[PDB]
């Protein structure tokens, strides 16, 4: 992977090895990104993908994969919601314990430390 | 066990009981029971409060026939006996997940009224106005429903399980408490259509509450086998919760005449129900009353006593204050 400040790009190589144990690289592919920021990335010899983890211009997490120009999205799961609309019928306090200890909605260890 | 101190003879099994919470204007305090297919209409007068009354005058003022196994019975603000305007006006929910409003004169007028539009069961119902003009039901269909007495639905509101008691508050304009079998009870603005607050019971099922008519601030219920108190507006948590039952309590009511003073009954069981006459101050029950199958506890409006129905049969329990 090859940070820029315009744009990043992806290049696989193989290792040649010649009779006088002279190595060369073999250029077998080059990826462009978007100007999202590179978190990781790891290769798979078994499926021939690249896997790409990024942050966005919002810091929203972003994941992609592909084989080694279109990149295959990961549909990542949102944060909550800012705003929970409550009706009118609702008692607030119910609406928002429903919410919290939803499964998967929160994490215990914040809750912890707020309190 | 302690015996009854009074015991009335009914023509059938006692479904549900309910004094007159009310001043009718006459000497004697008015009773209704739910039988399987009628309701009955009586007046009670004790020795207690004459002395020209040998233990219980126990006089049958009406007979409606309903058709259907009456669960519960809500009595009318407006109900007087005054020999001008004689008016009696009741509520009651059966089976048939109806409710029904009587009227009578006490002669010959005998008019009632059905209102439909609960898909489940209703398991308690109370008249909601100061002026008796408005009726709260509560059922298993998840709802509690405001009605008219013309059976037009005022306003619904979605509960989260089955509404198992329904109170109306005794000073507050406008609060109908409403207990939902899941543990909470909450309180409805029926002006703002609104929830104000909620508390929480520690046990479940939730199947009866009660105001303190002496202090509008205690609430009293039965969740499992434990009765509960709560304190408002001091906390959402239990004040007190202490055992009732060895298996399963039914019905919470708080006495009219004493704040410190409740009963509590068993669920219908192999054990013969028992009522227990709880005191706060007391760790146990400072009465126990065995009925054989009993449903129904109300508490009559100026003595410390209360009445269960069973099995042809009313028991009434003084309490020593």
């Amino acid at each position: 992977y090859l940070h820029t400040p315009k744009q990043g790009q992806f290049c696989v190589f193989q290792l040649m090895c010649a009779e006088s144990n002279r190595y060369s690289l073999d250029h077998i592919s080059s990826i462009f990104t978007n100007q999202e920021t590179l978190i990781d990335f790891t290769f798979t010899l078994t499926s021939m993908d690249i896997w790409a983890l990024w942050l966005d211009d919002d810091n929203q997490t972003v994941v992609k994969h592909i084989n080694f120009g279109q990149w295959n999205p990961v549909f990542v799961n949102p944060l909550p919601e800012d705003d929970l609309a409550i009706s009118d019928e609702q008692e607030p306090q119910e609406a928002y314990l429903e919410c919290l200890f939803a499964p998967g909605r929160f994490t215990i260890a914040a809750v912890q430390k707020a309190i | 066990a302690s015996n009854a101190t009074y015991t009335v003879d009914c023509e059938d099994y006692v479904h549900v009981v309910e004094f007159n919470p009310f001043d009718s204007g006459e000497a004697g305090s008015l009773l209704a029971y739910g039988g399987i297919s009628y309701v009955v209409i009586a007046s009670c007068r004790f020795q207690e409060e004459d002395s020209t009354v040998e233990g219980i005058e126990f006089k049958t003022l009406k007979t409606f026939h309903h058709g259907e196994r009456v669960v519960a019975i809500a009595w009318s603000p407006e109900t007087r006996c005054d020999a001008l305007l004689p008016l009696l006006r009741f509520a009651t929910a059966a089976g048939d997940k109806k409710i029904r409003i009587f009227t009578s004169d006490f002669q010959d007028k005998n008019e009632y009224k059905v209102i439909e539009g609960h898909s489940g069961y209703i398991n308690d119902l109370v008249f909601c106005s100061p002026e008796g003009t408005d009726i709260a039901s509560v059922g298993d269909d998840h709802t509690c429903r405001i009605w008219d007495l013309d059976g037009k639905q005022i306003a619904m509101f979605i509960l989260r399980s089955p509404g198992m008691s329904v109170a109306w508050h005794p000073e507050g304009a406008f609060k109908l408490m409403v207990a939902e079998k899941t543990g909470t009870i909450r309180f409805y603005d029926l002006t703002t259509h609104q929830a104000i607050l909620s508390l929480e019971s520690v046990q479940v099922p939730l199947m009866s509450a009660d105001w303190c008519v002496r202090n509008t601030l205690r609430i009293g219920a039965v969740a499992g086998n434990d009765w509960i108190i709560w304190e408002m507006p001091r906390s959402s948590y239990p004040q007190d919760n202490k055992p009732a039952h060895a298996d399963r309590a039914r019905m919470f009511r708080w006495s009219k005449c004493n704040e410190n003073v409740f009963a509590t009954t068993g669920y219908p069981g192999k054990m013969k129900s028992q009522i227990a006459i709880h005191h706060l101050a007391h760790p146990q029950p400072i009465l126990i009353g065995t009925a054989p199958v009993g449903s129904g506890l109300s508490w009559h409006r100026r003595l410390p006593l209360c009445v269960v129905g069973g099995y042809r049969k009313l028991f009434f329990w003084l309490t020593e204050m």
